[PDB]
């Protein structure tokens, strides 16, 4: 979900 | 860094010029030092205004720029001398031309010496020329931002700092601060609406450093988690240090 990981 | 009270120090108002270019850098009872800067690519132009607050003319008005050895190799400064005589109530301007060679951490020191009423006056203040002044904001769609963010492999290129907020989390001010910092402020990239995502290229003569920043406010703890991911570990570290002191 979180495109930062 | 330096211990002890920072009042009447060489960096009293230094932090105020990391995200803005205009204003008063220093002022004692005789002299006021104002600034007006403009930057483009890896270059900049800093106008320094010396205001004589007295009814008496200053003499031997002498401004000099001082840089540490390391800083010298990363930052090049040039300026034309100003007239050493400043009428009481008068203001004189000095232009400093700047060229960034490589990423740098240290700051130049402006030393000003002059005569007033027959006495020797000496002032030393750090000049607000910082790595971020050489930012080219890079607008880009979300997709492109993440592709770039995930291209980092060297752990040293990622620098994170979790720190306590010094100022209120006023959205428009923070946006102005980030925009003022230099990078482009990308709208709607981080799914977290509270987060700020910036992207820019730090321009230096020898290397263009792709920089991606993520500022994560922690409203409750009044702290921020700042993450710098750039193509150079030292740039990540310095931009992190600077931006960290701004919120």
């Amino acid at each position: 979900s979180d495109p930062f990981k | 860094g330096s211990p002890g009270i920072r009042l009447g120090s060489s960096e009293d108002n230094f932090a105020r010029f990391v995200c803005k270019n205009n204003g008063v850098l220093f002022e004692n009872q005789l002299l006021q030092i104002g600034l007006k800067s403009e930057f483009r690519q890896n270059l900049g132009r800093m106008f320094i205004f010396y205001g004589n607050k007295t009814s008496t003319q200053f003499l031997n008005f002498t401004p000099t720029l001082i840089c540490a050895d390391d800083l010298q190799t990363n930052l090049n400064l040039q300026t034309k001398p100003v007239d050493p005589t400043v009428d009481g109530g008068a203001q004189v301007q000095q232009v400093v031309n700047i060229e960034c060679i490589s990423d740098f951490t240290e700051a130049p020191v402006l030393n000003i010496q002059f005569r007033y009423g027959g006495t020797f006056q000496n002032v030393s203040v750090k000049l607000p020329i910082t790595l971020n002044k050489f930012f080219q904001p890079t607008e880009m769609a979300s997709q492109d931002f993440f592709q770039r963010w995930k291209q980092l492999s060297n752990p040293q290129q990622e620098v994170q700092n979790i720190f306590k907020a010094k100022h209120p989390m006023d959205t428009e001010i923070t946006k102005a601060k980030i925009i003022g910092f230099g990078s482009a402020l990308l709208e709607e990239v981080d799914p977290n609406p509270a987060n700020f995502v910036g992207a820019g290229i730090i321009h230096t003569k020898t290397t263009q450093i792709g920089c991606l920043l993520r500022l994560e406010p922690n409203l409750q703890a009044q702290m921020y988690r700042l993450t710098l991911r750039t193509s150079k570990d030292t740039v990540s570290q310095r931009l992190c240090e600077l931006l960290s002191e701004q919120f």
